[PDB]
C-alpha cells in the first residue's frame, strides 16, 4: 500500500498520507479528522485486511494524525503510487505539486498561498495550511500532496471540486514529522 | 442531517456519503449541505449511503 492508496475506519474513508517510521517502527500519516475518534484502520471497505491503529491525532488546530502498523505482510512502500519520495520539503509560493486521492486519482497544480486559516465551522478551525489550486472530492482527505520526490503536505479540504476545480488546503508534513519523531523513506 | 449551519466555506474531504433527491451521491455531510444552499432549498435528503 502506498500514498494516495484508500483507507477505512469504523467511520468511512480517507486516503493514506505517506508511510514514514521510527527506527523498526512502521507508521502512516493521514488527516487528523480521519484519525479523530477513529481506532482501527483496514486496507478495504469490508475490512478483512488490517493496518493498523491510531496512535496519534491532532486536529482541529493542525490537521494530522498517525497510524501504528499492525499488519506484518503487507508492504509498505515509501511512495506515491509508483512515485518515490526520498524526502520532505516546506512548500513556497508558486511551488508546482501534485496530490493524490483515493477518489480522484491524481491532480496537479500551484502552492498559491502559506500559513493560511481554514474554518470548516463549528469550532473547526485549522491554522498555517498550504493554500493551492489543486482540487480534491471527498475520500481524497489524508491523501498525499508532492512535488516530484518530495513530500510537501496532506490533504485536509477546502472547496470546489476537480470538475469545475477548486482551492485546497494541506498541511504541512515536515510539522507532522517532527510531532512524531518519524521520517519518510 | 441538519444544513441550518451552512453554508461553509470550506469542506474536510472524508468519505462518508449521503443520497441527495437529485440521485446524486454526495461524498460527505458538507458537501451535501452546500449543495442545499446553493439549490436555494430545494434539494432534500434521499437517504443515507451512496445513491
Amino acid at each position: 500500500i502506498s500514498g494516495g492508496d484508500a483507507i477505512y475506519s469504523s467511520t468511512g474513508r480517507c486516503s493514506l498520507g505517506f508511510n514514514v517510521r521510527s527506527g523498526s517502527t512502521y507508521y502512516f500519516l493521514t488527516a487528523g479528522h480521519c484519525t479523530d475518534g477513529a481506532t482501527t484502520w483496514w486496507a478495504n471497505s469490508a475490512r478483512t485486511t488490517v493496518l493498523g491503529t491510531t496512535s496519534g491525532s491532532s486536529f482541529p488546530n493542525n490537521d494530522y494524525g498517525i497510524v501504528r502498523y499492525t499488519n506484518t505482510t503487507i508492504p509498505k512502500d515509501g511512495t506515491v503510487g509508483g512515485q518515490d519520495i526520498t524526502s520532505a520539503a516546506n512548500a513556497t509560493v508558486g511551488m508546482a505539486v501534485t496530490r493524490r486521492g483515493s477518489t480522484t486519482g491524481t491532480h496537479s497544480g500551484s502552492v498559491t498561498a502559506l500559513n493560511a486559516t481554514v474554518n470548516y465551522g463549528g469550532g473547526d478551525v485549522v491554522y498555517g495550511m498550504i493554500r493551492t489550486n489543486v482540487c480534491a472530492e471527498p475520500g481524497d482527505s489524508g491523501g498525499p500532496l508532492y512535488s516530484g520526490t518530495r513530500a510537501i503536505g496532506l490533504t485536509s479540504g477546502g472547496s470546489g471540486n476537480c470538475s469545475s476545480g477548486g482551492t485546497t488546503f494541506f498541511q504541512p508534513v515536515t510539522e507532522a514529522l517532527s510531532a512524531y519523531g518519524v521520517s519518510v523513506y | 442531517v441538519d444544513c441550518s449551519e451552512y453554508p461553509k466555506p470550506a469542506c474536510t474531504k472524508e468519505y462518508r456519503p449521503l443520497c441527495g433527491s437529485d440521485n446524486k451521491t454526495y461524498g460527505n455531510k458538507c458537501n451535501f449541505c452546500n449543495a442545499v444552499v446553493e439549490s436555494n432549498g430545494t434539494l432534500t435528503l434521499s437517504h443515507f449511503g451512496k445513491c
